[PDB]
């Protein structure tokens, strides 16, 4: 009711953007995967410091360009496929250019449940994570881990913009 | 969640895993299963190694990346596993190569040990008689004891061990062919873990005849330097220097599954899968069945008919020894007939069937399958066409068939995956699996199966 937060989910295809949203927004998961064609949102309202907010999350045919007025972005990579981690640099360059130059960003390593097939160490990511002005949680959409936390981090992160006189 | 529902149930086994892995095009599922392999017992997954590695070679990169991690993990905790991978990786590619060299990368002793052994076999090629081959074998094997203490092992052994000694005087060559295979006996000291132990200390060196297996161990033990130790055991392998065993391996898995199926259900058929090892896709080893010899040689030394030999070796039909042997015969006949039928084996003769001391038969050569005769000599041992025991033979076949239908997919799975990018002669048809499925007659009623079994047997008798 009080605020409307525009948030984007971005990342390479296959990283789990669409299943995070389904976990977070409807608490549903599926191994079978219909590619997202272009764009989705789904929506859920939460309460921070006794205030009613509403998060509008947009999942993502390169030109989505849907960023504008996009205050927050969850940038996701698949921990079990190193290449998805490699393009995070290219995902932060295209970020600035077609998207708000002061957007709140959280980096997300998804598919944390694949412990034994892990191909991207938490430290290398978190190192790059704290080296630059990004957030750093690790999630598993499949076993509903850190999913609420991830959103509520960025939303709390987001909230602290009040900047009053 | 409906998929994930299944995967999280008790219903999830390695069998199911591979099936979804082979068919599913969803990479999210593939990777999920790749990870779930680790939770399973090492033992259950091992049986499927030939399938897994084949996929790695011949399938999309997507599939491979899901598979590789588990393989490497096993390789690091077991050199045996490492070995078998490297051998298999190579044979099935003539993608693979990149991973093989990484695995071979310490393990040096074993690869020479194997190479030497074949090199021996290829050498016997210039000597044109069976007996001549045998003499050279014993001599050249004697040279192996010089490195005999070794720090190498037989992958074909049920367990971890070190090879200590080759009783070269006991070794024999099995035929007169140009690149004839040869059987050898090997002494070993059992381990609890190969990877974590010493190599034993040498014990210095100081007759060969036709005899049962347990008597042969006695004689060798008494003769062996290491024989006093409790750790000491005798193994044996047959060496094929110039023959492909990949078709043979395929049959083994099928035999092992059918064996388990009839075990899970309560069908008292009897069969004996013998372990197979693939070295080059030109060369291999076999773990032999002990206490058995070919029908043909059994007929040449006895000068008897099959029944008479039974009577000679076990007793009058009033004895336990005979009736037990008869029971063991019949159960082994139904098993192998079904296997021959299911796999459509061809070229069935008394050179390819072994007889053990308790009365089971054992088919041994599985070239010419996919893409069995009942001679009156066999029917006689059963007490004749009107016999109850012969009827029972038919009864077992039906029972074993009804059981087999209930598990058809487990069998076809093993086979269907191996066709994958395959240049084996048994896969020439596009049909080939499709025809195989028809042979289970899944559509048929049991009454229909009763009739089909009768017809099969009648056909099997014409000769
Ligand atoms: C050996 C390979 C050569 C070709 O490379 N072809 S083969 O000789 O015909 C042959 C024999 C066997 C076999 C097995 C598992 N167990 C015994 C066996 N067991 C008896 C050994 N021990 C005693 C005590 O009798 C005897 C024999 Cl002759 N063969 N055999 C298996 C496959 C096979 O390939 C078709
Ligand atoms: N083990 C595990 N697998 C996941 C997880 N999230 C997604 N997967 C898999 O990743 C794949 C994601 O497909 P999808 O539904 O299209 O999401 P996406 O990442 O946004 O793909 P897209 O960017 O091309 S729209 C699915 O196969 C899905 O099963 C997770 O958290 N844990």
């Amino acid at each position: 009711y009080d605020y409307l937060f525009k948030v984007v989910l971005i990342g390479d295809s296959g990283v789990g953007k669409s299943n995070l949203l389904s976990r977070f927004t409807r608490n549903e998961f599926n191994l079978e995967s219909k590619s997202t064609i272009g764009v989705e949102f789904a929506t859920r309202s939460i309460q921070v410091d006794g205030k009613t907010i509403k998060a509008q999350i947009w999942d993502t045919a390169i030109t989505s360009a849907y960023y504008r007025g996009a205050v927050g972005a969850l940038l996701v990579y698949d921990i079990a496929k190193h290449l998805t981690y490699e393009n995070v640099e290219r995902w932060l360059k295209e970020l600035r250019d077609h998207a708000d130059s002061n957007i709140v960003i959280m980096l997300v390593g998804n598919k944390s449940d694949l412990r034994h097939l892990r191909a991207v160490p938490t430290d290398e990511a978190r190192a790059f994570a704290e080296k630059n002005g990004l957030s750093f949680i690790e999630t598993s959409a499949l076993d509903s881990t850190n999913v609420e936390a991830a959103f509520q981090t960025i939303l709390t992160e987001i909230y602290r913009i009040v900047s009053q006189k | 969640s409906w998929l994930l529902r299944l995967f999280e149930s008790k219903l999830f086994d390695i069998s199911m895993a591979i099936s979804y892995l082979y068919n599913s095009k969803e990479p999210g599922v593939q990777a999920y299963i790749g990870n779930r392999l680790f939770c399973f017992r090492n033992e259950d997954v091992d049986f499927y190694l030939p399938q897994l590695l084949n996929m790695y070679i011949h399938m999309d990169e997507d599939v491979g990346d899901a598979i590789k991690p588990y393989i490497v993990h096993r390789c690091r905790q077991s050199i045996n596993f490492s070995l078998q991978c490297a051998l298999l990786l190579g044979a099935y590619s003539s993608r693979g190569t990149k991973l093989r060299k990484l695995i071979l990368s310490r393990l040096a002793p074993e690869r020479e040990f194997i190479k030497s052994l074949m090199a021996i076999g290829k050498r016997l090629a210039t000597l044109p008689t069976k007996e001549q081959k045998t003499q050279r074998l014993i001599s050249e094997l004697s040279l192996l004891n010089h490195k005999l203490p070794a720090r190498v092992w037989l992958p074909t052994a049920g367990f971890d061990h070190h090879v200590v000694r080759v009783p070269h005087t006991q070794a024999v060559v099995l035929n007169s062919k140009d690149k004839a295979p040869y059987l050898i006996y090997v002494e070993v000291l059992e381990c609890e873990n190969f990877d974590t132990t010493s190599v034993p200390a040498r014990i210095p060196e100081n007759v060969a005849l036709k005899e049962p297996w347990q008597e042969k161990v006695r004689r060798i033990r008494e003769g062996s330097p290491y024989g006093h130790l409790p750790n000491w055991r005798l193994l044996s392998v047959i060496v094929k220097c110039g023959d492909d065993l990949r078709q043979e391996l395929l049959a083994f898995q099928v035999l092992k599954q059918l064996q388990s199926i009839w075990e899970q259900e309560r069908v008292p058929l009897w069969i004996k899968p013998y372990k197979i090892l693939v070295i080059s896709a030109d060369s291999g080893m076999i773990e032999p069945v002990v206490n058995a010899v070919s029908i043909h040689q059994v007929k040449k030394q006895s000068q008897l008919s099959l029944l008479d030999y039974f009577l000679q070796e076990h007793g009058s039909y009033t004895t336990e020894a005979f009736l037990s042997a008869q029971r063991n015969f019949v159960q082994s006949c139904a098993g192998y007939c079904l296997v021959c039928y299911l796999l459509q084996v061809k070229d069935r003769h008394n050179g390819n069937i072994l007889l053990d001391a308790e009365g089971h038969i054992i088919h041994i050569d599985f070239g010419f399958i996919l893409s069995f005769k009942l001679t009156t000599e066999f029917v006689d041992v059963m007490g004749g066409l009107d016999g109850d025991m012969f009827n029972y033979y038919k009864m077992l076949m039906l029972q074993g068939l009804i059981a087999a239908r209930k598990h058809m997919d487990k069998v076809v799975q093993i086979v269907e995956i191996m066709q994958q990018g395959s240049q084996l002669p048994c896969f020439h048809g596009s049909s080939t699996i499709r025809n195989l499925k028809e042979r289970f007659h899944m559509s048929m009623t049991e009454e229909q199966l009763q009739l089909l079994v009768e017809q099969m047997v009648d056909g099997s008798m014409r000769s």
